[PDB]
């Protein structure tokens, strides 16, 4: 079989840099609370 | 029953583990440069034949 | 099991399950599929056939309709021999149509093949023959728990139905 | 010094003799009364917490 | 630096062309000899960094 | 059954190889020992004076293998401190006694009147001998190993030697350079190594020593030429009749009484006999099964 | 002797394979058969239904997954000695508590 | 200081010994004098910094000019046997991967697949370190015994002695290879595996690829000698080893053949695709280039001179750069 | 540090102090008796387990002698330290009963 | 292709389509369980020797003199339990004749594969429930053993012990099957032809 591939490596790097986006967005999310 | 389900919910697909994802990525065939295999006469050159041999296997 | 030993029990059981299925946590999804998927399909309609073709494109078809009128044990043995082998192309999955139509035949087939990995009833109102011929087999598989009922609207999104059927078949497989 | 002892009392008696400075009999008897009260309180606590 | 850039460029070009992806910088088939875009890209990535090194 | 046969075959093969290796080592060590005895019986000692007394030939050439068990007659003076190593000689419990032997001195102080510096002393460890356990207290601190050398007849020799820096003048006008030189003849012995299975293991903190650790000896005695000391030591040899009967300790060594090495032909013969017997028994048992 | 022959000829075999790939093109057009009214592609000793390139790639991926996890999916079902021991110990403790 | 320090101080002392120059510290443990100059802290430090290279030279001289000591040899190749001992199993699995049923157990047909095959069993007795003790025993076998009976010999005598001792100790290598390549835990130890092989295949089965191993070992010895010499033809020797590498792969495949581990019989070992004859070429070359065998006894005069010259330059370090060239000195 | 708590239970009264000492000693003794009493039941269970082992060994020996056509029970295996275990348990229980 | 053949054979064996060789069809395949004996025996001996040495030379801690007998007794108990478990007669293979009225059995008795030939099917019976073991105390020639067995059991001569009391060790991984004269343990982790096995276990001869 074939081993290392730079296109697959770049895809994995993009997935790694994209995974924590949802949690950061959730942290910066405004909730339904209005602390007047 | 839980051990048969491997302590995960039946009727839930779940996310593939890294290994599985890796095995979903490494086992896919490599699509070489398609244009090198075309019947164009320009692909009959020695240089183009070498490129096809090394990039398409 | 009392409510206080449950945590320790589940932790130790998760640890000890790796002695039977090593790294089961990393292959839980793949292990949803058995080694030799034997599926018995109920349903005779255009949408049912389209869904069978889409889902079982890599599977091999067994035509139980060819074995009609013969002895129940003989038919079950022939179907079992048909569904207990692997082709030279590494194709191990079989789906059986127009079989078994009888609870006795279904039980014999399950005994010979150590059970069918899945029974799939595609309930389509445009289909009328199945309930008049395979009702006993459908009831037997419902009793045994190997039956998965997919209710198909005779009209609708073929891609959506294909995705839903794929998920249900993957979840409904039996080792 | 190698931090093998902190109070330098070889035994409880030494404690009562030196750290508590119960040199005389009135002092020893007063400390014995304190110990009696403490033992009674501890037994009462053990009976309350584990009423067997 | 030039040799590392050439090695990185060759490795990237080979690994992406193994999966079809070819960067369309030059013409697909050159004039005259009709060499392929991949070969001319390899040649350029081998030669031009050396020329820039010499220039600086 | 088959597992037992495989285990017996493996044990027999390993023990047979061990027996062969120990037999070859026994032959080589017997030849080496007879050569050593023949060389010692000649009794032609290489003189250690001059530049060779400052940096030793075996130290300089790093060829102690070519210098081991070779008689050298060195000149120099001993130090007060004594070192004891647990050892048995002729089956009697005892201690090998070593002492630093200053073979050369160097005076690097040019401010002679203002400062009285300590001379840099080049020394080697001399195995003074062997004393039984009951008489370890009989070994004296600073005691004379042997009578000092006679005063040289030549009047030009009553100066500091160019290399060793020694002046054999009984009444030196400089009272800070008076030295009582002594001549000792002995064989050159390489330092020992730790081997627990041979029961030569030393607890330096607790003061129990079973093997000659020249590095530790030099460090503890605060000697200067540490590497040269680690190279080898000299086992003093006397011309027979070391001490037949007297209160003289440590007892010196002779050509027939010096300390034997750990790797002896008798030890290798015992190992060979044990391994050969084990291999033969294993093969016989495998045949029986 | 045969192993020495194979080792000596090993680099030559690789070079000859490379030369064959250089001199040959990966287009034979002997694979696509139209049986009745559906496409078919050569697949081992038999045919495989062909309608779409993406479907063919999905079929290849499914076959690879099957042949890659076949041994994992055949685990010993009755290898439950450790789980049985754990359940027995916990139920023994619960039985002691009940008593 | 009574319950925790007695069991914690040894660990800290071991850490300090691994992290501090013990010999130098020993020099500082004896403060004072006994009548000789040069035993103060300054002089002891000044000799201590040169003592590092002096002790390296002395260890090399002992390894070359004296009978080898097993521990010393183990200290020369500590990472091959302790930290990276499982890489041996990874390479063995990769070499035998063409006939093993590892591609059906979630492992690809490459070095990553071999690593996953080794690492799926854990990091211990049934995983990464499976057969590490066997590898250590083997190293204390054929290589160490070859270093004794041919200490300062040439390449030819080294090859002869090593071939003799590898033929003598080959069954251990076969058992180790079988322990490396079983992933179901079918062999419960070296003795169990050897017993099964003997009872079901015979004593002759333990010598499957002995001649291939001998020839590849001769090539490896030549390459190691060239690398030790540093003659710049070590790359030619590396090319020679790579050309002779399929002998090692054939040996590994013959060792695991006609067994439940493999899918092919002995004859079918020679019918495998030729493209698989270099299964672990690059990983094996990288591992044996970085973690090469260090047999200081087998060093030639060129290698000894090179090492001593490096140490002599290291000694040349110790000088004052601005030392004045003076007329009288 | 001891006056207030002892004041809660009226431990300034010597009669209360003596009664509390007696009650605490009885509590400690009964706790120890409860802890160390199941030893007799453990010894009885050891006797029962020895009986079960003897029966199982007899059964296995009988089956083995039924397999190969011989009739000689391996009483060496059937007993297998039965005398030693029985004597040890008997002396233990006799000593414990003699003590109390 | 080699793995495809191997997988086909594995599937057939799991489903019970075992080879048919000249009127002897393999209709049962079972695996016996092996338990460690030598390490437990060595641990018990080592603990006993340690206790003896510590008694001879009083230089052992209280915690050591407490732990050593505990470890020794635990090792001895495990050794006895494994010795009983290993020597359990476990059926491993059963071959049905072409006639269908007789079977041939292979029984594991802790390593000695014993063969029983021409066992009538009518003499076979699988014990779904626990049976009663009949122990003849008159077989024992030891008076102490006789007294112990007559005290622990209310019977006097041929005592009857219900197999529920002995199932923890005698048969914990299988069902008790009578082979006419023997009573072997058919393992739960067994590969067999299910229809034929069910027919014969009820004492019904399978037609040729
Ligand atoms: C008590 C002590 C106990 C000690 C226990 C441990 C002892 C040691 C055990 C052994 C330890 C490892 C030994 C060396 C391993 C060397 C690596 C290895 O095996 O590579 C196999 C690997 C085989 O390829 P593959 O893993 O099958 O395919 C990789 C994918 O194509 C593409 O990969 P991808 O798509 O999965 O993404 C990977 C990519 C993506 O990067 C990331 O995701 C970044 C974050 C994660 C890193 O990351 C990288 O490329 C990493 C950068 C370096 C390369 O070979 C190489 O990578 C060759 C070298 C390539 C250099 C460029
Ligand atoms: C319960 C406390 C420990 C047992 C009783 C005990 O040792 O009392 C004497 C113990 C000290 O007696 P010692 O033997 O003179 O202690 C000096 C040794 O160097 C102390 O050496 P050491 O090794 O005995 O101290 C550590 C020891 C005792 O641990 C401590 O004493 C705690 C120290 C915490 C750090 C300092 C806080 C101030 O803890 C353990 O050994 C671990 C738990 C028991 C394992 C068996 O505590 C007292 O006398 C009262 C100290 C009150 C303030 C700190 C809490
Ligand atoms: C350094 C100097 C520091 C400054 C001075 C303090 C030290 C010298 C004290 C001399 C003395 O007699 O003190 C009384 C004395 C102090 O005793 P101490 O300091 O232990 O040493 C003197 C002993 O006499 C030493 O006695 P001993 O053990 O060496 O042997 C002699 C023993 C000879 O006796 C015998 O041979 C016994 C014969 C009959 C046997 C049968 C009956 C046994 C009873 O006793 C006597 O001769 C004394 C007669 C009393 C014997 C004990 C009677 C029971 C005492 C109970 C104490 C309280 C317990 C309950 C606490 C609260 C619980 C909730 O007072 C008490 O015992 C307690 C009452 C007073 C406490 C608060 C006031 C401060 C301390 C008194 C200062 C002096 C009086 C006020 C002056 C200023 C006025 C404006
Ligand atoms: C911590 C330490 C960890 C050490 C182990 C891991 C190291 C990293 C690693 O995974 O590297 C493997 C990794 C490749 O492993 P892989 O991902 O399994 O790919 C192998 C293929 O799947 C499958 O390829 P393969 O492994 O089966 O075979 C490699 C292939 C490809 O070989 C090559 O590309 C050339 C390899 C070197 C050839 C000999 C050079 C000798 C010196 C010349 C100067 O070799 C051939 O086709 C050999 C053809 C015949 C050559 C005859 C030469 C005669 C002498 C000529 C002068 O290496 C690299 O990616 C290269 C370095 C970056
Ligand atoms: C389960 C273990 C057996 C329990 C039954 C036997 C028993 O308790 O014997 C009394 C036994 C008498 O000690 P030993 O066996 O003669 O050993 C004396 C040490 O070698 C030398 O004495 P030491 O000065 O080291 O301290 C002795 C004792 C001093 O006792 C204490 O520090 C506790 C004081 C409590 C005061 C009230 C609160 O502390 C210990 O025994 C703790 C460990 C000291 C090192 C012993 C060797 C390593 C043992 C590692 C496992 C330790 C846990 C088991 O004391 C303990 O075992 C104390 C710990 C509590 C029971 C566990
Ligand atoms: C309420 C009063 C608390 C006082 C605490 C004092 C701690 C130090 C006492 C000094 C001493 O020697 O104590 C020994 C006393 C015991 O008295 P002892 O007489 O047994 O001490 C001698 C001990 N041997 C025989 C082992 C040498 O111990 C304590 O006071 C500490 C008990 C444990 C505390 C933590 C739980
Ligand atoms: C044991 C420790 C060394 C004792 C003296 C040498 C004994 C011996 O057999 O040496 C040869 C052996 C090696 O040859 P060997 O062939 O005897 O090795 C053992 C082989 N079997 C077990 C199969 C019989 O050791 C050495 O050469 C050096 C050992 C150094 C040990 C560390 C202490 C050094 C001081």
């Amino acid at each position: 079989s074939k081993g290392f591939n730079l296109a697959n490596a770049v895809n994995t790097v993009k997935s790694t840099l994209n995974a924590p986006i949802k949690h950061i967005k959730r942290n910066i999310e405004p909730t339904g609370s209005n602390y007047s | 029953a839980h051990r048969s389900n491997l302590y995960q919910s039946k009727d839930i697909v779940g996310e593939k583990s890294f290994h599985e994802k890796h095995l979903e990525q490494q086992t896919a065939p490599y699509s070489g440069v398609k244009s090198l295999e075309e019947p164009v006469s320009q692909n009959k050159s020695f240089i183009n034949s070498l490129m096809r041999a090394i990039h398409n296997h | 099991m009392n409510n206080t030993f449950k945590f320790l029990h589940q932790v130790i059981s998760k640890l000890t399950l790796k002695a039977q299925v090593p790294n089961y946590g990393q292959y839980s999804h793949s292990l949803k599929r058995p080694i030799n998927p034997k599926v018995v399909v109920f349903g005779n309609s255009s949408r049912a056939y389209e869904l069978i073709s889409s889902q079982f494109r890599n599977f091999n078809h067994v035509n139980g309709l060819e074995l009609k009128g013969q002895e129940d044990n003989i038919q079950a043995n022939k179907v079992a021999q048909s569904v207990l082998s692997i082709n030279d192309g590494f194709q191990d999955g079989y789906y059986i149509t127009d079989f078994p139509q009888n609870s006795k035949q279904a039980e014999r087939l399950d005994l010979i093949t150590d059970g069918v990995n899945l029974a799939l009833y595609i309930k389509d109102p445009s289909d009328k023959v199945t309930v008049t011929r395979q009702q006993e087999a459908i009831d037997y598989y419902r009793k045994t728990g190997a039956l998965v009922e997919f209710e198909v609207d005779p009209r609708g999104d073929l891609e959506e139905q294909v995705k839903q059927l794929s998920n249900q078949v993957l979840n409904g497989y039996k080792h | 010094d190698t931090y093998k002892k902190w109070m330098y009392a070889r035994n409880w008696d030494d404690f009562l003799q030196r750290d508590c400075k119960a040199i005389t009999f009135p002092r020893a008897f007063a400390l014995w009364i304190v110990g009696t009260l403490g033992m009674a309180t501890a037994s009462k606590w053990c009976r309350q917490i584990l009423p067997v | 630096n030039s040799l590392l850039f050439t090695a990185v460029s060759w490795f990237s070009i080979y690994q992406f062309a193994r999966k079809g992806a070819v960067l369309p910088v030059l013409r697909e088939y050159g004039r005259y000899f009709g060499t392929h875009r991949l070969f001319r890209q390899y040649l350029h990535t081998l030669v031009l960094p050396l020329l820039y090194t010499e220039y600086a | 059954n088959v597992t037992g046969k495989v285990a017996l075959a493996t044990l027999g093969a390993l023990t047979g190889y061990g027996a062969f290796y120990h037999y070859n080592q026994y032959l080589n060590l017997s030849a080496r020992w007879q050569q050593i005895q023949e060389n010692i019986a000649k009794d032609q000692p290489f003189d250690v004076d001059g530049f060779d007394a400052k940096v030793y030939p075996w130290v300089r050439e790093n060829n102690v293998n070519d210098w081991e068990y070779k008689l050298v007659k060195m000149r120099g003076y001993f130090k007060d401190q004594r070192f004891f190593v647990r050892r048995k000689r002729d089956g009697k419990e005892g201690f090998l006694v070593f002492a630093p032997f200053v073979t050369a001195v160097e005076r690097v102080n040019h401010r002679l009147k203002q400062k009285d510096l300590l001379p840099v002393e080049y020394s080697v460890f001399v195995n003074l001998g062997w004393v039984p356990v009951e008489n370890k207290k009989d070994v004296e601190l600073g005691g004379e190993v042997c009578p000092p050398m006679d005063a040289p007849t030549d009047s030009t020799l009553f100066v500091n030697d160019t290399f060793t820096g020694f002046n054999p003048d009984p009444a030196n006008p400089e009272d800070t350079e008076q030295v009582t030189l002594t001549e000792i003849t002995g064989i050159v012995r390489r330092g020992e190594q730790q081997d627990i299975l041979a029961r030569r293991r030393n607890w330096n903190k607790e003061g129990i020593y079973n093997w000659v650790d020249l590095d530790y000896m030099g460090k503890i005695f605060r000697l200067f030429n540490l590497d040269a000391i680690n190279t080898a030591y000299i086992e003093r040899v006397v011309p027979s009749f070391e001490e037949g009967e007297e209160g003289l300790y440590p007892i010196p060594a002779t050509k027939d009484t010096f300390e034997r090495p750990l790797n002896t032909p008798e030890r290798h013969s015992t190992f060979f006999n044990f391994y050969a017997a084990t291999s033969a028994l294993s093969f016989i048992s495998m045949l029986l099964l | 002797f045969e192993s020495l022959n194979t080792v000596l000829m090993a680099p030559i075999y690789s070079f000859l394979e490379f030369k064959l790939k250089l001199s040959s093109t990966k287009i034979n057009t002997n694979h696509y058969y139209v049986i009745n009214g559906k496409l078919y592609i050569t697949y081992n000793d038999s045919f495989k239904l062909f309608t779409t390139i993406n479907d063919y790639f999905n079929d290849l991926n499914e076959l690879s997954n099957t042949k890659l996890f076949f041994l994992y999916r055949s685990f010993n079902i009755y290898n439950i000695k450790l789980n049985s021991l754990v359940d027995f110990v916990f139920l023994k403790l619960i039985l002691f508590i009940h008593l | 200081a009574n319950f925790v320090i007695p069991y914690l101080k040894p660990v800290a002392d071991f850490w300090n010994s691994l992290c501090i120059d013990q010999h130098q510290d020993s020099l500082f443990q004896f403060k004072g004098q006994t009548g000789s100059l040069g035993t103060d802290w300054t002089s002891k430090y000044l000799r201590s910094e040169q003592d590092v290279y002096n002790h390296k030279y002395l260890q090399y001289h002992k390894r070359v000019h004296e009978a080898p000591e097993l521990t010393d040899v183990i200290s020369d190749n500590v990472y091959r046997l302790t930290l990276f001992a499982g890489v041996e199993r990874v390479l063995s699995v990769r070499q035998a991967q063409a006939i093993l049923k590892t591609q059906f157990a979630g492992a690809t047909e490459n070095i990553s697949g071999a690593f996953q095959t080794v690492l799926n069993g854990g990091i211990f007795r049934r995983g990464y370190f499976r057969g590490a003790l066997l590898n250590l025993l083997q190293f204390c076998g054929a290589p160490y015994q070859s270093l004794i009976w041919s200490r300062n010999s040439g390449i030819t005598n080294q090859v002869i002695v090593s071939s003799i001792f590898e033929a003598f100790f080959y069954p251990l290598d076969t058992v180790k290879t079988l322990i490396y390549n079983d992933v179901q835990g079918k062999y419960k130890g070296a003795f169990h595996c050897a017993s099964q092989v003997v009872q079901n295949a015979g004593w002759s089965r333990l010598y499957a690829g002995i001649f291939q191993k001998l020839i590849f070992n001769s090539a490896l010895i030549f390459h190691l000698n060239q690398v030790w010499d540093g003659s710049s033809q070590q790359w030619a020797s590396l090319a020679l080893v790579a050309a002779a590498y399929p002998l090692l792969v054939l040996k590994t495949r013959f060792q695991v053949a006609g067994t439940p581990l493999a899918l092919a019989t002995s004859n079918e070992v020679l019918k495998v695709n030729r493209k698989t004859l270099y299964a672990g070429l690059v990983p094996y070359l990288i591992f044996n280039t970085l973690f090469a065998y260090e047999f200081a006894a087998w060093h030639s005069s060129t290698a000894q001179e090179r090492v001593i010259g490096g140490l002599q330059n290291a000694m040349k370090q110790f000088s004052s750069p601005a030392a004045e060239q003076v007329w009288s000195s | 540090f001891f006056f207030s708590r002892a004041l809660k239970h009226r431990f300034y009264n010597p009669l209360n102090v003596m009664t509390e000492f007696k009650n605490g000693f009885m509590w400690f003794i009964i706790i120890l008796i409860n802890i160390f009493k199941p030893l007799l039941k453990l010894l009885e269970n050891n006797y029962i387990n020895l009986y079960n082992h003897l029966v199982i060994k007899y059964y296995q020996s009988f089956i083995c002698n039924t397999l190969i056509n011989k009739k000689k029970l391996e009483f060496n295996y059937i007993l297998s330290s039965f005398k030693f275990i029985k004597e040890l348990n008997n002396i233990i229980i006799i000593s414990l009963n003699k003590l109390f | 292709l080699a793995f495809i053949k191997e997988a086909n054979e594995m599937i057939q064996q799991n489903t019970g389509n075992l080879p048919w060789d000249g009127g002897k069809k393999k209709i049962f395949q079972g695996q016996a369980n092996k338990y460690l004996e030598t390490p437990y025996y060595l641990l018990a001996a080592l603990s006993g020797l340690g206790l003896l040495y510590f008694l001879y030379s009083g230089d052992a801690k209280y915690k050591t003199l407490v732990l050593t007998p505990v470890v020794g007794i635990a090792a001895f108990v495990l050794l006895r339990r494994n010795q009983i478990l290993n020597r359990v007669p476990t059926l491993t293979e059963l071959f049905l004749h072409k006639d269908g009225k007789f079977v041939d059995a292979v029984v594991s008795v802790n390593g000695q594969l014993i063969s029983k030939n021409d066992i009538p099917v009518s003499t076979l019976k699988l014990y779904r429930g626990d049976h009663t073991v009949k122990v003849n105390l008159n077989d024992f020639e030891d008076a102490s053993a006789k007294k112990f067995l007559a005290q622990q059991s209310g019977q006097e001569g041929v005592i009857n012990v219900h197999f529920s009391k002995l199932r923890n060790l005698a048969a914990r991984n299988g069902q008790v099957l009578n082979l006419g004269d023997t009573e072997v343990v058919v393992p739960f982790e067994n590969q067999a032809n299910r229809i034929i096995l069910k027919q014969i276990f009820k004492g019904v001869e399978v037609l040729p």
